[PDB]
RNA sequence: AACAGUGGUAGGAGAGCGUUCUAAGGGCUGUGAAGCCAGACCGGAAGGACUGGUGGAGCGCUUAGAAGUGAGAAUGCCGGU
RNA sequence: GACCGAUAGUGAACCAGUACCGUGAGGGAAAGGUGAAAAGCACCCCGGAAGGGGAGUGAAAGAGAUCCUGAAACCGUGUGCCUACAAGUAGUCAGAGCCCGUUAACGGGUGAUGGCGUGCCUUUUGUAGAAUGAACCGGCGAGUUACGAUCUCGUGCAAGGUUAAGCAGAAGAUGCGGAGCCGCAGCGAAAGCGAGUCUGAAUAGGGCGCAUGAGUACGUGGUCGUAGACCCGAAACCAGGUGA
RNA sequence: GGAACGAGGUAGAUGAAGAGGUCUGGAAAGGCCCGCCAUAGGAGGUAACAGCCCUGUAGUCAAAACUUCGUUCUCUCCUGA
């Protein structure tokens, strides 16, 4: 689908036609969704851990005899009932991740990617060079293409002065054209990408 | 995470406690007790609510035999007459009504007297 | 989608049942174990074989046979499946090992026939004659067998 | 709309209420957050309001997602009376 | 850190392996919070002092030294309605008299008198039981996880599905790695034959098979197996030490 | 066994921009109306919730003296068909 097309700050019209395969197939919801749950997995530490009723430091020695005087059999003064005995079962350490076949993976970005093109919220640029490594100048240029909430910026060189740049602006985020996923695209509204970066990425998949 | 959870447990007990005000001495101020006086007391107002239907046509009945009985007939009689003439679906409450104020009574007393000969 | 109005497949997610946790949902007192069939009783019950004493079916029928060492087991290509080739064409146990019509090659390749052919191809196979004798003239000879 | 049905233990199947944390977004509090205490409100239930007092800094909503997920009894453990 | 937040987390947030117990080896606790700042109550009165009532500081003194908030059992003071002829699992249904006025509703409190009515849990063929358990109040306290089988549902791809270790990449997504695994052909112990095979001189028969074609990768749920495996509960056995 | 260079460890240095006006309050970091800095919106304090109030952060620099590596030179060591 073409686009049109637009300078550093300058109108430049134009357009870019996109290859439909990759900017124009239908969208799999049910895809998107356990593509999103299985990336928010797998970003936990999952570090807990309680102690046990043999591993708490304590006595195998029973407090007292089971006949004779009047009171509930009991071993262990550190048994699961006691007050600073063992917890039954509780957290434990362990992983949380799993895996998609690929082409599973392959349907999902370009879903969600391709979606983006309906609601008109990517804009297609060229060039876009820094002189110097100024926040004023990012600030500037987004104000010039009415950018207001949060937008992903995507380009294929690792540019420097544009990764130095925006990188104190609390709502804008740099990534290179291998980098994109799912979540950053899907939490990230308006989607900046240079010409040069959609080659790349419509060259891979 | 660890889950703590007070406040439910008292908001829980603390309704039952307040439904179970006004009984004597200490029904009214500990837990476990209040509790099974309050299902109890569940059940008895079921059984109740059935027998208050049942209790009150046994009224009806007596003083309908007894205006009728100062009239020289008895209860059974006048209502085998009062089917049996003109079909008055009057039921017993009515008819007492009708007792406790008077001289509309006796006019179907007569009508039924009338039928029963 | 958006990460707030994110809804998932229908009929894809079941709650999980929870066991032991009040009498008005049913599994409340005894967890739903009755009871005790020995087995709900505390320990684990029985040997899954365990029969509660008998004479085990597995340990009353006689065990027969011997195994074989030297056991060649070839890849099985009908007759059917060799009509994707074209016209004239060679065909060669590693021209089909890839292209996925076999997926190993233990052995050697085996084609016995029990579908149709159409074309004609030259065919290289180990087998033993590369065809079970019904599909040697079904491959109108051009059977190298080797 | 018309007919029919609705006792229930062991047990099978279904639909729901609350708690803690995470993600989205959205919004509330020193002109008064949470907690606590009353009342003559609402819902078929599990529950949820509103108003007043106390308190003196926090807290909720919607849609998903995780679980140390709900107590009246174990001659249960600890504290107070 | 989709880990704890003072009965939790180390036995120990505090002069803790301390205090206590034991001849000894050894066992082993309880105990956090004034206020932004001591500005920590000069002076007067009662009292031997402790403790109060004023006056002052402070936003707050009901904040005044175990000094944030402060529930329940438990103990008291005042008051509206009942109660000294009555046989009661203590309530529920009917009902006068008296005292009040609400989240205004066929309202609130107390109740002379009439009818009906043998607590709760567990376990048994069967319990009001003279069968078991609980003095009362508050907190804590029991179906989990890992790895394999098997079935249903939702996907992805299908006669083809699917990479492991490893290498680059914020402890991430992902890219590349075709070793290997499960299916598409079966029968026989095997040599071996093949939609045919095995016994059988054969032909009749096979738990046979085709005829008559759907599996595979991942996810949520239901069961099973191995690990303490749902939570608590013995007498005994072995190894190393301490004591006349 | 020595002699020179380089990168570290053990202490540190420098480091941009609001007392903005106004309201309520015991006290503004809060509300409303306006501005600036950013290779620096990581944290903790200050009488309430701070990128521009304080200690700081991103970047640049640092060592008398002990130490950890690396390179080079010196320096030793006599054959294969």
């Amino acid at each position: 689908p073409k686009v049109a097309l637009y300078n550093q700050n300058g109108s430049t019209a134009g357009d870019i036609e996109l290859n439909a395969s990759v900017f124009g197939i239908e969208p799999n919801e049910s895809v998107v969704f356990d593509a999103i749950l299985m990336q928010r997995a797998s970003l936990r530490q999952g570090t807990h851990k309680v102690k046990n009723r043999s591993e708490v430091r304590g006595g195998g020695r029973k407090p007292w005899r089971q006949k004779g005087t009047g009171r509930a059999r009991q071993g262990s003064i550190r048994s699961p009932q006691w007050r600073g005995g063992g917890v039954v079962f509780g957290p434990t350490p362990r992983s949380y991740s799993y895996k998609l076949p690929k082409k599973v993976r392959r349907l999902a970005i370009k879903s969600v990617l391709s979606s983006k093109v309906i609601d008109n919220n990517i804009i297609v640029l060229e060039d876009l060079t820094l002189d110097t490594a100024k926040t004023k100048e990012m600030a500037a240029i987004l104000k010039g293409l009415s950018v207001e909430k949060k937008a992903l910026i995507v380009t294929a060189d690792a540019n420097e002065a544009v990764a130095l740049s925006a990188r104190n602006i609390p709502g804008v985020t740099v990534v290179e054209a291998n980098g994109i996923n799912v979540l950053d695209v899907v939490n990230h509204e308006k989607l900046l990408i240079t010409k040069a970066a959609v080659e790349k990425v419509e060259e891979v998949l | 995470p660890r889950v703590k959870g007070g406040t439910v447990t008292r908001k829980r007990r603390k309704k039952v406690l307040k439904l179970a005000k006004g009984y004597f001495g200490s029904k009214h101020t500990l837990y476990k007790v209040a509790n099974q006086q309050v299902m109890k007391s569940g059940n008895y107002a079921f059984r109740d609510r059935r027998q208050k239907k049942r209790d009150f046509r046994k009224l009806w009945i007596t003083r309908i035999n007894a205006a009728a009985r100062m009239n020289g007939l008895s209860y059974s009689r006048l209502m085998h007459g009062l089917k049996l003439s003109g079909i008055e679906v009057n039921r017993k409450m009515l008819a007492d009504l009708a007792v406790n104020d008077l001289t509309a009574f006796n006019q179907l007393a007569d009508a039924a007297k009338a039928q029963l000969n | 989608m958006k990460l707030h109005e994110l809804k998932p497949s229908e009929g894809s997610r079941k709650t999980r049942n929870r066991v032991g946790r009040g009498i008005g949902s049913g599994n409340g007192k005894t967890a739903g174990k009755g009871h005790k069939g020995q087995n709900a009783r505390s320990g684990g019950g029985v040997r899954p074989g365990f029969e509660g004493g008998q004479m085990p079916l597995f340990q009353r029928l006689p065990k027969r046979g011997f195994t074989n060492i030297n056991r060649k087991e070839y890849a099985v290509v009908n007759l059917d499946k060799l009509n994707g080739f074209a016209e004239g064409t060679e065909v060669t146990p590693e021209l089909l090992l890839e292209t996925g019509v076999i997926s190993k090659l233990n052995a050697g390749v085996k084609i016995l026939g029990n579908g149709k052919l159409e074309k004609k191809l030259t065919v290289k196979a180990n087998k033993f004659s590369a065809s079970a004798k019904e599909a040697v003239e079904a491959a109108g000879g051009t059977a190298e067998v080797i």
